């Protein structure tokens, strides 16, 4: 019952940020740390009420709280929530970056820095609406609905050293992959239930009313492959993954349109909940080319992040990569391997966002971010070379950080399942450490390369210097005590894992 | 003994501190934080060690928390103590101490002091972690621990770039051999279902009673990670290079640390490596061919540190040799006194660089006996332990055991390359000892125990590793007599041609088949030049390549052709009426045409 709350208090908080705007200037920063400080304490609540440490698994489906209302009767449409492990995890993710997202852009005081927080918590109360809801109508209508204020912000106020047809070329590029990948989600949406009301005879959106469909071989293929489309396009997965780094490079200098935005990926979270147990049989026989694809995004991640000489768009290369990883982790069947999906799926969002934190400090010290013009920057700053060596380290995959966890328990699941792609990733693995030690060599280390560096730059404030450590605190104790996070999830998991192995 | 876990808190926690220091504290007060730590790491190591000898000497397990659970899955935080853990421990505390109080000394006056130190308690905590490990998880985490403090250790001085060069290198090629080490640990998962050590003892010979293949894979495996930690074949090519750093982290590298990881890996893993015996012979092989090919390359090298380097190198290729004749506790001896004469070789290769302005070149110096006395004194007994000297050195012991391992067991091809290799050893640095010399208290500490001091010390491996099989005492005097007797030769041999003024070293050094093995020697022979050409420069051309995204302009190629469609279509609104009602016409002619053919 606290889901529907859930949802709405980020919108009624950026509509209070957008109203309460004409007190002052540096009123709605207040009231958006206010609102996100709330629901991450629902969601925290949440987290300690379900007792997710000792549940068992009864079968698809098993929530831990659910709401119902009608919001269609025409087509048996409902505004229908579901909370579990998984979901939760996600929600308390996602309202842990969206306090980082607003404490980042705490230094604005620009006119209308109202509508920038609305855009943002409609952001927010959208991906949050995917991770809860299951109807698949509202989680389409959520799923499209965050990509608005999306592309208002990357076009809007997003960064300043570029034009402004740049930007918009990138928030188009972004707006067009999202929704077209949307409308034949929608397609294969709308001919499951098609097949269902077929099949039955009621009109039925629900999760749980769909699973029990019988589908021939062929269309459940193209079912599956349209939600794979719409979850490959999120993902991202090659050659799917274009509005990426344009996506990230043109966002708003903060970085909080990062963090808030795209860091927490909403597609493996639908492969895990929505493509694996609606289409078992279909998933089964897709898993050598999803896995393959996962294969290739690696590599290819790799090999752009190795070769750009923007800092931001490696980063979103990084994204590529540790997402090929999870994309290899979702089609496996495997227990281990899911569980070290969403290990990493978290820890990746926490380390991504170190590193896109720390990028737009950098960028606002030395008002530059192409890796030709700076080196030597240790001795330069205070405190972020440090903590940017921290996070490349993190990403990756060490021991210590959660990345390795869920990285080496992805593997793990992977060979017990598949040896030669599991092999081939961990090779994957080698050229993420290669990429990592070329970032940090190319930014920090060396002599400086202009005059811009070669100056002494003021250090970073108490603020942002406390949502670092933060993170760096909550990386150490993902990679050294993981068990909460593995127990919170562990019967979500076990759900999908049966559900997709007990019916092939 | 119950404070196992000090061991690595009191490092961690002298990272920390030196880490979030940031430099603000002083000289004084960092040094004091930094080798107070690792003091009290040794310590409380010796206090472990006391009880662990009045307690009748049996492996102790301290179970801190569990890692991770999913399922069989079952990983947990767990330290052990035995008789090779408890000699690593105790090696790698007490040398780390010494290394760094010299450190201390050594390090004045200098940027990133507390950032040294910090790197370097991290170093000794991951390590400690490492040789502390019950399963092969947590082995891993301190695996990954000390590849990454080598990395931020060897490019120090981040200003220069070829420290970077050297650190990402050697980061690059430890990591390849990390991922053979994670094949192995994914195949013995598989298999057979737990990573603890004792239990994949117990159950290995249940499980792979039929089939005896992903045994031999994940023994192969653990080799292969094994030769990219203590860099031998095939991933040897970082030692010299990474010795770009500064003189205690090299010491620590060479000595205690970062060379000795493969050697504990394959002691410790020593069950599933005797019952794949075709593994063993493989890694006495390798051991073999890269300390022959460590001597190679040790003969003609101009610069002291990486002719320390290649000695590194050849020891530990000993070292393997002695783990592939099912010689153990041979291994673990000479990892002991290996440790302690090679770090007394790099303080005091710092200290004559130091002394001499730094300078490196062997070539340049000349005539140092007499300048200062004691750290030739102190070279003088390194490089004897690293001959062999017989009867004053625990080298000579340590060596004699490991070739009497060798005979013992039927390898008379491995002990000749040992023989070989010895002469070769001798040579180097008896050569090295004559062109830079001729033409305190850890320095003090590390002389005693280079001498038969440390042989005096044994290590409690009874119980722990199988014991080698006795060799005839006839032969066993002929075996002592022989290596003597090799390496006098060749100390007399080396002052035959480098003592004097040199006439047959430049007759054959000159000659152009001279200078194509010299400088084929200088390369390491031409394992560097292979690398780059197999794999960095194609890697480089992928990426040059790659740069443009093709992917992405793939994908962009509809919005081009919707972009010319639409041009194109543009073109029809002309904005002419008569054209108009002749489309209008035109339509209606293929509308009526559409309904007649259906
Ligand atoms: C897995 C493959 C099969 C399934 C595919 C499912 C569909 C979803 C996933 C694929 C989406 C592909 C989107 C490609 C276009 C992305 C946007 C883009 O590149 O815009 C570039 C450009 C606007 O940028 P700008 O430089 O400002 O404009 C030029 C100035 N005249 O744009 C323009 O100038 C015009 C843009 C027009 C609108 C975009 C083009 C859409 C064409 C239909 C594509 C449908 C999918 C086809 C199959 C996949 C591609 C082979
Ligand atoms: C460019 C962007 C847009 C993408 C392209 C546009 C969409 C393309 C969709 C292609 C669909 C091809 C279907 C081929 C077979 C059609 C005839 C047939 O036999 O259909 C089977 C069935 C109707 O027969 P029925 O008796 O209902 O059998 C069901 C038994 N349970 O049929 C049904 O019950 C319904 C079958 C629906 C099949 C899936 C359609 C959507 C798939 C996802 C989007 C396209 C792929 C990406
Ligand atoms: C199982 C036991 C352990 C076994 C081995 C485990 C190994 C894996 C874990 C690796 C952890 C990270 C290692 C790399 C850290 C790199 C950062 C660093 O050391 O920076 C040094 C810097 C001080 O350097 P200095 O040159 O003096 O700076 C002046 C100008 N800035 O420092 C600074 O500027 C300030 C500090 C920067 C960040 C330091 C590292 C932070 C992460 C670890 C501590 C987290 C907090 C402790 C509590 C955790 C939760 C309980
Ligand atoms: C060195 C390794 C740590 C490296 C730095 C990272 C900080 C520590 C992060 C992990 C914390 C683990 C932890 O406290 O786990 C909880 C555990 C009790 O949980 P459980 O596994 O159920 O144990 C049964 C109790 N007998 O608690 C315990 O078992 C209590 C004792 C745990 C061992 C000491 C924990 C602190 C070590 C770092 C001090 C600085
Ligand atoms: C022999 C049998 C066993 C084989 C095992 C597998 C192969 C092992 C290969 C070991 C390679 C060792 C050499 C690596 C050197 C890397 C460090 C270096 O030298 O960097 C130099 C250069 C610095 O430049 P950079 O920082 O990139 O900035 C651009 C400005 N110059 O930086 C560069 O040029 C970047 C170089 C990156 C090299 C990546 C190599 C990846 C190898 C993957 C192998 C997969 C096998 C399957
Ligand atoms: C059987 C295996 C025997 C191995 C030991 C052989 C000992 C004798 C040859 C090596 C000593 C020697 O003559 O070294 C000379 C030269 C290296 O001396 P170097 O210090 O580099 O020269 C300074 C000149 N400015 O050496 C060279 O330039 C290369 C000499 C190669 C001699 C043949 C080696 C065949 C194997």
């Amino acid at each position: 019952m606290l889901l529907p709350w859930l949802i709405l208090i980020p919108f009624i908080g950026g509509f209070l940020c957008w109203q309460t705007e004409r007190f002052g200037v540096k009123v709605p920063r207040w009231i958006a740390l206010i609102t996100m400080g709330l629901t991450l304490a629902l969601s925290l609540q949440l987290w300690l009420q379900g007792g997710y440490s000792l549940t068992q698994s009864a079968g698809i489906p098993q929530w831990q709280s659910e709401f119902d209302m009608p919001w269609i009767p025409r087509f048996g449409i409902s505004i229908h929530l579901a909370i579990d492990g998984l979901s939760l995890l996600m929600v308390v993710l996602t309202g842990l970056l969206g306090v980082l997202a607003v404490l980042c852009s705490w230094k604005e005081i620009e006119k209308y820095q109202g509508f920038f927080h609305l855009n943002l918590m409609w952001i927010l109360g959208g991906v949050i609406g995917v991770f809860l809801a299951i109807d698949m109508f509202l989680f389409f209508f959520f799923w499209e609905m965050m990509l608005v204020p999306m592309y208002f912000l990357i076009a809007l106020w997003g960064h300043k050293a570029s034009d402004g047809k740049t930007r918009i070329t990138a928030a188009t590029k972004f707006f067009i992959y999202t929704q077209a990948s949307g409308l034949v989600m929608l397609i294969a949406i709308l001919a499951l239930v098609f097949v269902h009301y077929n099949a039955t005879g009621v009109w039925t959106f629900n999760y749980e009313e769909l699973l029990n469909t019988p589908m021939s071989s062929g269309v459940e293929y193209l079912l599956m492959l349209g939600f794979f489309i719409a979850f490959a396009v999120k993902m991202p997965v090659v050659p799917l993954h274009g509005w990426l780094p344009d996506a990230h490079s043109q966002a708003p200098t903060a970085g909080s349109v990062d963090l808030a935005g795209i860091l927490l990926k909403t597609a493996a979270y639908g492969l895990l909940r929505f493509s694996l147990p609606l289409f078992p049989n279909a998933s089964a026989e897709f898993a050598p080319i999803a896995m393959w694809l996962g294969v290739i995004g690696i590599f290819y991640g790799a090999w752009m992040a190795f070769a750009q000489t923007d800092i931001k768009r490696l980063i979103a290369y990084t994204s590529v990569s540790h997402m090929g990883f999870v994309l290899i982790a979702i089609y496996t069947g495997s227990q281990l391997a899911y569980q070290g999906a969403v290990i990493q799926m978290i820890a990746h969002g926490l380390s991504a966002a170190g590193l896109f934190i720390l990028c737009g400090q950098l960028y606002e010290r030395i008002h530059t971010r192409d890796m030709r013009m700076m080196g030597g920057l240790w001795s330069k700053m205070k405190w972020l070379p440090a903590l940017s060596l921290f996070f490349a380290v993190a990403t990756l995959g060490m021991p210590g950080t959660g990345n390795f966890v869920g990285e080496f328990m992805i593997l793990f699941g992977s060979f017990q399942v598949v040896p030669v792609i599991t092999v081939i990733s961990t090779f994957g693995l080698v050229f993420a450490s290669v990429y990592s030690l070329a970032m940090l060599h190319r930014a920090y280390f060396g002599k400086a390369k202009s005059q811009i560096a070669s100056q002494e730059l003021p250090g970073m404030s108490l603020r942002e210097l406390f949502m670092i450590l933060l993170l760096v605190v909550l990386l150490v104790l993902l990679g050294f005590y993981p068990q909460p996070i593995l127990d919170t999830s562990h019967s979500a998991i076990g759900n999908i894992q049966q559900w997709f192995v007990n019916s092939v | 003994m119950n404070m196992l876990a000090l061991t690595i808190i009191l490092p961690l926690i002298g990272f920390v501190l030196l880490a979030f220091s940031r430099g603000r504290w002083s000289e004084n007060v960092s040094a004091i934080v930094g080798v107070g730590s690792v003091g009290l790491a040794a310590l409380v190591t010796a206090f472990i060690g006391v009880d662990f000898f009045a307690n009748g000497e049996q492996t102790y397990s301290q179970p801190l928390w569990t890692w991770m659970s999913v399922g069989d899955f079952n990983i947990g935080f767990n330290l052990v103590l035995d008789g090779l853990s408890l000699t690593m421990l105790s090696v790698v505390t007490g040398v780390g101490f010494l290394i760094h109080m010299y450190a201390s000394w050594y390090m004045r006056g200098e940027e990133g002091y507390s950032r040294f130190f910090a790197y370097t308690n991290l170093f000794i905590a991951s390590m400690v972690v490492l040789v502390l490990a019950d399963n092969l998880l947590l082995m891993y985490l301190g695996w990954e621990g000390v590849g990454l403090c080598s990395y931020l250790l060897i490019g120090f001085y981040y200003t220069d770039p070829k420290n970077g060069a050297a650190a990402m290198k050697a980061f690059v090629v430890t990591r390849v051999g990390d991922v053979f080490l994670a094949f192995a640990l994914f195949i013995l998962y598989n298999e057979l279902g737990t990573l603890n050590f004792r239990e994949m003892v117990e159950l290995a010979p249940a499980h792979f009673a039929d089939g005896n293949n992903m045994l031999m894979w994940a023994t192969l495996m653990l080799l292969g990670g094994a030769v990219g930690k203590s860099a031998q074949l095939p991933l040897q090519t970082w030692l010299a290079d990474a010795m770009a750093g500064p003189t205690p982290v090299s010491a620590l590298i060479h000595a205690a640390t970062m060379v000795t990881a493969g050697v504990y890996l394959i002691a410790r893993t020593h069950g599933l490596f005797l019952m794949t015996p075709e593994v063993l012979h493989l890694v006495g092989i390798v051991g073999a061919v890269t300390l022959l090919l460590a001597g190679f390359a040790a003969l003609v090298q101009t610069d002291i540190k990486r002719v320390l380097a290649y000695s590194t190198m050849s020891q530990i290729g000993y070292m393997f040799l002695a783990l592939g004749v099912q010689a153990w506790d041979a291994a673990i001896f000479h990892l002991m006194t290996h440790a302690f004469f090679k770090a007394l070789l790099f303080l005091a290769s710092g200290s004559v660089i130091l002394a001499c302005h730094h300078e490196q070149n062997i070539f340049k110096m000349g005539g140092l006996r007499k300048s200062i006395p004691l750290v030739y004194l102190c070279f003088l007994v390194g490089g004897a332990a690293l001959s062999a000297l017989p009867l004053v050195t625990a080298g000579f012991f340590s060596k004699d055991e490991i070739l009497a391992g060798a005979m013992a067991n039927g390898h008379i091809n491995l002990m000749v390359a040992g023989l070989v290799g010895a002469f070769m050893t001798s040579l180097y640095t008896f050569r090295m000892i004559f062109i830079v010399f001729h033409g305190s208290l850890p320095l003090i500490v590390l002389l005693i125990l280079s001498t038969f001091v440390g042989a005096l010390i044994v290590p409690p491996l009874q119980g722990v590793l199988p014991q080698t099989t006795e060799l005839a005492h006839g032969s066993m005097l002929t075996l002592e007599i022989t290596s003597g007797v090799v390496a006098v030769v060749g100390i007399l041999l080396a002052a035959w041609l480098w003592l004097g003024k040199r006439t047959l070293v430049t007759s054959i050094a000159n000659s152009a088949p001279g200078r194509l093995l010299s400088t084929w020697w200088y390369n390491a022979w031409g394992f560097d030049w292979l690398y780059d050409k197999v794999f960095v420069k194609p890697f480089l051309g992928i990426a040059w390549l790659l740069k443009r995204d093709p992917l992405n302009s793939m994908m962009n190629i509809p919005a081009v052709l919707s972009r010319f469609a639409g041009k194109g279509l543009l073109l029809s609104e002309n904005g002419y009426l008569r054209w108009y009602v002749a489309s209008m016409s035109i339509g209606a002619v293929v509308v009526l045409a559409l309904l007649m053919v259906l």
